[PDB]
């Protein structure tokens, strides 16, 4: 399987599946 | 950064992960 | 990963991250 | 009026409105 | 498919019920 | 089609798929 | 009205055509 | 700091979280 | 409209407050 | 079944890898 | 502006969309 | 911390942009 392209709002919503509790830093300048 | 490791290229939810505090 | 508490919308927002093109079904309980 | 075009996460968002309880199959490979 | 029909194409919310099961 | 029950923004998105070009308007009790 | 009725109760998409242009 | 491009439901979205309780209009043909 | 102005063009969450009633 | 489980209680993404195609 | 109810990934939505190219931290307690 | 206040309370934006880098 291949994945997709995740721009912004649903790169954040991503970021929000995979780190949940851990919290996680959106940075997108870095 | 993580915009052209995620939107520009492609990744995984796994590399999604290098991005959790 | 961390565990999640989906419902609505977001869970159908959850299996389309984690199956991308492989696709998935939905199927509630009625 | 005519339609527009639904992607990715936004396909999926729609057949959960539409289908609900009866739930849906999204197979993008067909 | 669903993608050719309602992503690269345009559809109705009526078709879109042809998905459900 | 369905019944829905649709709370917060997931009502706007709901009305944005059913209007379309149409557009609508979003008029909360306050 | 519609707004609380769909988010206290349940409403149909057929109600929500209403508040459309 | 530069804005970035609002369409479709994340449009709406934003009208949501910016009117909020004041409701708004999303007209797309005017 | 709000179209032009904020998905074709860019505009603020200010700009936004213009659409609310 | 886990449309239900991951709303009343939690579930993991393992669990929903299990409704992919 | 408006006060808000944010929660799960709609609080995550609201700061993409205040934050914009700053990025932001989500930081939840646990 | 703001997670929790915006959830289980209200909060505004003002607030929100506290959390921006
Ligand atoms: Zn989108
Ligand atoms: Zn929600």
């Amino acid at each position: 399987f291949v994945n997709q392209h995740l721009c912004g709002s649903h790169l954040v919503e991503a970021l929000y599946l995979v780190c949940g509790e851990r919290g996680f830093f959106y940075t997108p300048k870095t | 950064g993580i915009v052209e490791q995620c939107c520009t290229s492609i990744c995984s939810l796994y590399q999604l992960e290098n991005y959790c505090n």
